[PDB]
C-alpha cells in the first residue's frame, strides 16, 4: 500500500499474508477457520503458508497463526494463459483450523445483491504488506488505506487494458495513494454500521499510485455463491 | 415499511419488512439492529483501538 497508514494490532483481523519462495508476495482474507479467499494469480503445485494474526512481519507478537495450504481452488473460469487477471479469485484450505480470537477473525460476506449494494456505498478499506513506494520494498507493519470507488467510464478511459464488468476501479484522481504489488489477494472491505463486509479482492494495476491510473479489484458479488459453497464447514 | 427506502431501517439485510443479519449475529429486540450471537463474529474489531 502506497500512501497508507500503519494498522494497529487487531484492526484488520481478517487479513492474512501469503509466504512462498518470497515472503509476503500476496495477501488474503479469512472466510472461516479453514478457508482463505485470495487472487488466483497469486497461487497455483507451489507450496504456500498462510499467517493470520500478523501485524509486523519482522517481530514475533505472539498473536500469529501459521498454516500450510492443503488445497488451492482457483475459480473454474480463471485461466492465466488467456488473461492473468480476469476471474482473479481463489480459495485456500488450511491444514488445521485457525483459532478465532481478537487478532484472527473472519470477514463477513453478504449475499450477491447486498455485496453489490455495499460496493456501491463508494468507500472501502484495502490493506496489506505490499510495496509502500512504486518499485520499493514491502511493508514491515500492515498498511491500510481508504479508497473511493471510481465510475466505470472514468476507469475505462484510464487504460488500454480491458476492464471487465466484474472488475472495479478504486483510487484517487491524482494518485499518491493505492494498493500495490504484494497486496494482491488481500481484502477490499466496506464498513456497514460497524461490521466489515468483503466487497472486493485486491487484483492488479499498471504501476502504483500514478495520477490517471487506478487500482483494479475483483467484485466479490460475482463469486459469493461459489465462495459459500466451497467453504462450507 | 419497504426495503427500497433506507433498507427498511434494517442494520444489515431486508426482505419485503423482515430484517436479518449475517452469520454470527442475531436480530436485536428492536427487530432492526444486529448484535453478536458468538464470541468472535465476522467483520468486527474487538482489540482496544
Ligand atoms: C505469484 C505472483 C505473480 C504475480 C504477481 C504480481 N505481479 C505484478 N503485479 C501484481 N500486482 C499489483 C499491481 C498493482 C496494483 C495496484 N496498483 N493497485 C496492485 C497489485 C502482482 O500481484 C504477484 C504474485
Ligand atoms: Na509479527
Amino acid at each position: 500500500v502506497v500512501g497508507g497508514e500503519d494498522a494497529k494490532p487487531g484492526q484488520f483481523p481478517w487479513q492474512v499474508v501469503l509466504n512462498g519462495k518470497v515472503d509476503a508476495f500476496c495477501g488474503g482474507s479469512i472466510v472461516n477457520e479453514k478457508w482463505i479467499v485470495t487472487a488466483a494469480h497469486c497461487v497455483e503445485g507451489v507450496k504456500i503458508t498462510v499467517v493470520a494474526g500478523e501485524h509486523n512481519i519482522e517481530e514475533t507478537e505472539h498473536t500469529e497463526q501459521k498454516r500450510n495450504v492443503i488445497r488451492i481452488i482457483p475459480h473454474h473460469n480463471y485461466n492465466a494463459a488467456i488473461n492473468k487477471y480476469n476471474h482473479d479469485i481463489a480459495l485456500l484450505e488450511l491444514d488445521e483450523p485457525l483459532v478465532l480470537n481478537s487478532y484472527v477473525t473472519p470477514i463477513c460476506i453478504a449475499d450477491k445483491e447486498y455485496t453489490n449494494i455495499f460496493l456501491k456505498f463508494g468507500s472501502g478499506y484495502v490493506s496489506g504488506w505490499g510495496r509502500v513506494f512504486h518499485k520499493g520494498r514491502s511493508a514491515l507493519v500492515l498498511q491500510y488505506l481508504r479508497v473511493p470507488l471510481v465510475d466505470r467510464a472514468t476507469c475505462l478511459r484510464s487504460t488500454k487494458f480491458t476492464i471487465y464488468n466484474n472488475m472495479f476501479c478504486a483510487g484517487f484522481h491524482e494518485g499518491g495513494r493505492d494498493s500495490c504489488q504484494g497486496d494482491s489477494g488481500g481484502p477490499h472491505v466496506t464498513e456497514v454500521e460497524g461490521t466489515s463486509f468483503l466487497t472486493g479482492i485486491i487484483s492488479w494495476g499498471e504501476e502504483c499510485a500514478m495520477k490517471g491510473k487506478y487500482g483494479i479489484y475483483t467484485k466479490v458479488s460475482r463469486y459469493v455463491n461459489w465462495i459459500k459453497e466451497k467453504t462450507k464447514l | 415499511v419497504t426495503c427500497n427506502i433506507k433498507n427498511g431501517r434494517c442494520e444489515q439485510f431486508c426482505k419485503n419488512v423482515v430484517c436479518s443479519c449475517t452469520e454470527g449475529y442475531r436480530l436485536a429486540e428492536n427487530q432492526k439492529s444486529c448484535e453478536p450471537a458468538v464470541p468472535f463474529p465476522c467483520g468486527r474489531v474487538s482489540v482496544s483501538q
